[PDB]
């Protein structure tokens, strides 16, 4: 019943060719489609009958395969061809591949802010650690507070792959009471990134 | 040219109903299904059901049957899905999209922009905005979604990043907007960030000084 697509996530550079996989559990119509879906879009039609191309679609696009086995083929990708891909057939939809620009790697500017004086009054201290237009997006971000590790008290957000440079930046917020927070003095933030040789740590005292 | 336009988003308790309406224009409405699928914030597609206009008959999927009802008014090529019993998994973006095919399957060559719907048994707030003294901005506890986040009413856009929400146990919603500058420019020009959450017709301007 269920379609699987492959693979999960798919790096690559415009002007290279991107096959999308979407397998079928039981043998099922060749009379599938796929759809584009950019972020805050609605999905957009791409190919029908397994091997058509909608209305205004480049010719670019080409579908085939059927049974249980389909494919979806993009000769030179073009910058606004990267989104997210999803393959139907009848009232079943495929979890989706992501289709996002391979970059040359960079690694992240790395910030941590203290938490603001107006917060501390409501008795509150939210500490931010910033990595700003890094690239690949599989970051690892740990807090140390007096050097040791901290876990279950933060949460960070990821934004899209920016249009511009085809980095990302990741926001990661560590929330504790303000009592909790005066009683330790050396706030930090260890980034780990393939683009950096070592992991970073940015750090302040609770102090200046 | 094909259009389907949705009503706008909505907020409801859990165990509530929601109604949500799809206006189509540009071909016979009556000559079309009318299909209705929604996505989970960072999820897939799922498809719920369809009605045929003309006949007004439906087919819901199995897992939303008992709990959603499609109708639809052909004088004024409206189509309706009410989703009633809500819980807070069904926070999603609610399509209507049109299938166009006669053979083969179902083709959605037209959807519906979407209509947010928030089920949460958490109440509408105003944010909290706390500077970053790179700066920026934190959006702390609000809800519903969304915020628009805006520096010097718009005429900064260079370097800003504005991060996407994060539901924090509470329920109430919480992101950042940062941006990066030259550091020349900090004593100096004034950097402020427009925090506009309409839901609660709050409006906040935060000038963020080192």
């Amino acid at each position: 019943i269920v379609l699987t697509q492959s693979p999960a996530t798919l790096s690559l550079s415009p002007g290279e060719r991107a096959t999308l996989s979407c397998r079928a559990s039981q043998s099922v119509s060749s009379y599938l489609a796929w759809y584009q879906q950019k972020p805050g879009q609605a999905p957009r039609l791409l190919i029908y009958d397994a091997s058509n191309r909608a209305t205004g679609i480049p010719a670019r696009f080409s579908g085939s395969g059927s049974g249980t086995d389909f494919t979806l083929t993009i000769s030179s990708l073009e910058p606004e061809d990267f989104a997210v891909y999803y393959c139907q057939q009848y009232e079943f939809f495929g979890q989706g591949t992501k289709l996002e620009i391979k970059r040359t790697v960079a690694a992240p500017s790395v910030f941590i802010f203290p938490p603001s004086d107006e917060q501390l009054k409501s008795g509150t201290a939210s500490v931010v650690c910033l990595l700003n237009n890094f690239y690949p997006r599989e970051a690892k971000v740990q807090w140390k507070v007096d050097n040791a590790l901290q876990s279950g008290n933060s949460q960070e957000s990821v934004t899209e792959q920016d249009s511009k440079d085809s980095t990302y930046s990741l926001s990661s917020t560590l929330t504790l009471s303000k009592a909790d927070y005066e009683k330790h003095k050396v706030y930090a933030c260890e980034v780990t990134h393939q683009g950096l040789s070592s992991p970073v740590t940015k750090s302040f005292n609770r102090g200046e | 040219q094909v259009q389907l336009v949705q009503s706008g988003a909505e907020v409801k308790k859990p165990g509530a109903s929601v109604k949500v309406s799809c206006k189509a224009s540009g071909y016979t409405f009556t000559g079309y299904y009318m299909h209705w699928v929604r996505q989970a914030p960072g999820q897939g597609l799922e498809w719920m059901g369809w009605i045929n206009p003309n006949s007004g008959g439906t087919n819901y999927a199995q897992k939303f049957q008992g709990r959603v009802t499609m109708t639809r008014d052909t004088s004024i090529s409206t189509a309706y899905m009410e989703l009633s019993r809500l819980r807070s998994d069904d926070t999603a973006v609610y399509y209507c999209a049109r299938d166009g095919w006669y053979s083969s399957g179902w083709y959605f060559d037209s959807w519906g922009q979407g209509t947010l719907v928030t089920v949460s048994s958490a109440s509408t707030k105003g944010p909290s905005v706390f500077p970053l003294a790179a700066l920026g901005c934190l959006v702390k506890d609000y809800f519903p979604e969304p915020v628009t986040v805006s520096w010097n009413s718009g005429a900064l856009t260079s370097g800003v990043h504005t991060f996407p929400a994060v539901l924090q146990s509470s329920g109430l919603y919480s992101l950042s907007s940062v941006v990066t500058v030259p550091s020349s420019s900090l004593g100096t020009q004034t950097y402020i960030c427009n925090v506009n959450h309409k839901p609660s017709n709050t409006k906040v301007d935060k000038k963020v000084e080192p």
